């Protein structure tokens, strides 16, 4: 449920006026989390040769 | 040491094939089994690898997805899987004995022969040659037969009982539309050649033939 | 995939004279450890390819010593001191240091003599031809050297292409010269109304080409 | 003999195994010494490195 909220606010930097001066910290912010829970992800379930978690 | 492949197939197109390469006489699960492929024409190609010991496999570029490796452990032998099959891959497949970064490929298999078309197994079709009615007989005069729809290969053209085991020029097999023709040649004395009698025999053991048909002077 | 390329693509050179082959790789296949993983085969006519050199400072055991190489991360050449027939054959390059592993291009050896004119001859079909329904005109010419040989089907002034067989054989060992044979396959409603025949042949000890001609209205 | 057996070999998953190859070595300076020595050559499968930082 967390991975699809982070997920979900992907799309809304593109909907965000450019004068407002916030387009950055959205999408950087955005990835940032992506980021850590792939890394927290792949600390638990690893993905082998093999398979990898969809 | 010795690598024991499976003897020779011919299946149509479309088909898969299976075989198997099974080694004796060293550690048969730590060694790379080196499958490599030669055209008929010309050029080896390493279709790929496997270690037995583990599942371990790696595949050319250009047989990716065309060949699988397998191999049992019990058994000392090793599978090879060729997918959809094609006049191209007609060949003959080696495997042989490898480990990487240290002493190699010091042994091989004698060699598997896969033939690829949708001939059936006709039996030979074997012709005698003449010299041509207007022609110059010198003294030394040649002399030849052919065979054709003959499949499948090999056909030994022997002469009678080694007659002319010299001055034989015996020519490599052809397809002309999709059955193997073949060719000879020999030399022998003009003045000879009348009295005694001289013939190419023509044997297809693949289908189990010995003919003889003699040539007479026009 | 690391790239092989050995040159010449033929060596021809008599016996007891210095053979250098040289081999190229697309990148450089020097290994980690201190080695470079490049192994030298010889396979001969009819029978699996054998190993000859390996980390080509060092050599395999049992072979003689004219035998060595040398090169640098991406130039490799092999030598042959002093040749004789039990060297010939075709020798591959193998890199063993970048995965997967690849063959080099191949390059067959030859023994470079006295050059020999053919001996042509013409061979009309049988009365066998003519009873199946089919006409086998066949064309031979023997005892050839060196490769350069080409043949020219013209029937009643008219050259004519499709349909032409072509087969050789490899270099001999008692006369050291090649063989070829072009086969001409004719259908009855065709053979017969032709009225002329001729196999031209174009060699290098007879710029003219060798006619053998003949004709069938007799 | 001169390679080390995998007849009762598990694949690993994350390491594949290249080549075992065993050596019996001698000091020629000292007339004691005897050992055999195994070189482990190993090959990582590089998957979940790849995707986890590259
Ligand atoms: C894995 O690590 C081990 C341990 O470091 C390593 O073993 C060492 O390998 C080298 C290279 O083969 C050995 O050095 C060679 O030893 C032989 C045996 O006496 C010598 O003949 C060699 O010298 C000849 O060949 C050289 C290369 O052609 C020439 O440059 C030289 O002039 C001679 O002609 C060479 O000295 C070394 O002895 C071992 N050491 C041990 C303890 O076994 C192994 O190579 C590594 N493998 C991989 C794949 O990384």
């Amino acid at each position: 449920i967390p991975c699809v909220l982070i997920t979900s606010l992907a799309i809304l930097v593109f909907y965000l006026p450019s004068d407002c001066g916030e387009k950055m910290t959205l999408c950087i912010s955005v990835l940032l989390a992506l980021t850590v829970f792939l890394l927290l992800i792949s600390k638990i379930v690893p993905p082998t040769s093999l398979d990898v978690p969809l | 040491v010795q690598l024991q492949q499976s003897g020779a197939e011919v299946m149509k197109p479309g088909a898969s094939v299976k075989i198997s390469c099974k080694g004796t006489g060293y550690t048969f699960s730590s060694y790379w089994i080196e499958w490599v492929k030669q055209r008929p024409g010309h050029g080896l190609e390493r279709i790929g690898e496997i270690l037995p010991g583990s599942g371990s496999t790696n595949y050319n570029e250009k047989f990716r997805g065309k060949a699988t490796f397998t191999a049992d452990k019990s058994s000392k032998t090793a599978y090879m899987q060729l997918s959809s099959l094609t006049s191209e891959d007609s060949a003959v497949y080696y495997c042989a004995r490898y480990l990487p970064y240290y002493y190699a490929m010091d042994y091989w298999g004698q060699g598997t022969s896969v033939t690829v078309s949708s001939a059936k197994t006709t039996p030979p079709s074997v012709y005698p040659l003449a010299p041509g009615s207007a022609a110059q007989t010198n003294s030394m005069v040649t002399l030849g037969c052919l065979v054709k729809g003959y499949f499948p290969e090999p056909v030994t053209v022997t002469w009678n009982s080694g007659s002319l085991s010299s001055g034989v020029h015996t020519f490599p097999a052809v397809l002309q539309s999709d059955l193997y023709t073949l060719s000879s040649s020999v030399t022998v004395p003009s003045s000879t050649w009348p009295s005694e009698t001289v013939t190419c025999n023509v044997a297809h053991p693949a289908s189990s033939t010995k003919v003889d048909k003699k040539i007479v002077p026009r | 995939d690391v790239l092989m390329t050995q040159t010449p693509l033929s060596l021809p050179v008599s016996l007891g004279d210095q053979a250098s082959i040289s081999c190229r790789s697309s990148q450089s296949i020097v290994h980690s450890n201190g080695n470079t993983y490049l192994e030298w085969y010889l396979q001969k006519p009819g029978q699996s390819p054998k190993l000859l050199i390996y980390k080509v400072s060092n050599r395999f055991s049992g072979v003689p010593d004219r035998f060595s190489g040398s090169g640098s991360g991406t130039d490799f050449t092999l030598k042959i001191s002093r040749v004789e027939a039990e060297d010939l054959g075709v020798y591959y390059c193998f890199q063993g240091s970048h995965v997967p592993w690849t063959f080099g291009g191949g390059t067959k050896l030859e023994i470079k003599r006295a050059d020999a004119a053919p001996t042509v001859s013409i061979f009309p079909p049988s009365s066998e031809q003519l009873t199946s329904g089919g006409a086998s005109v066949v064309c031979f010419l023997n005892n050839f050297y060196p490769k350069d040989i080409n043949v020219k089907w013209k029937i009643d002034g008219s050259e004519r292409q499709n349909g032409v067989l072509n087969s050789w054989t490899d270099q001999d060992s008692k006369d050291s010269t090649y063989s070829m044979s072009s086969t001409l396959t004719l259908t009855k409603d065709e053979y017969e109304r032709h009225n002329s025949y001729t196999c031209e042949a174009t060699h290098k000890t007879s710029t003219s080409p060798i006619v053998k001609s003949f004709n069938r209205n007799e | 003999s001169e390679v080390a057996s995998l007849d009762d070999f598990t694949p690993s998953g994350e390491w594949d195994i290249v080549a075992l190859p065993g050596r019996r070595n001698e000091n020629p300076d000292d007339s004691t010494y005897v050992d055999i020595t195994y070189d482990f050559i190993i090959r990582r499968k590089p998957l979940f490195y790849t995707i986890n930082l590259i």
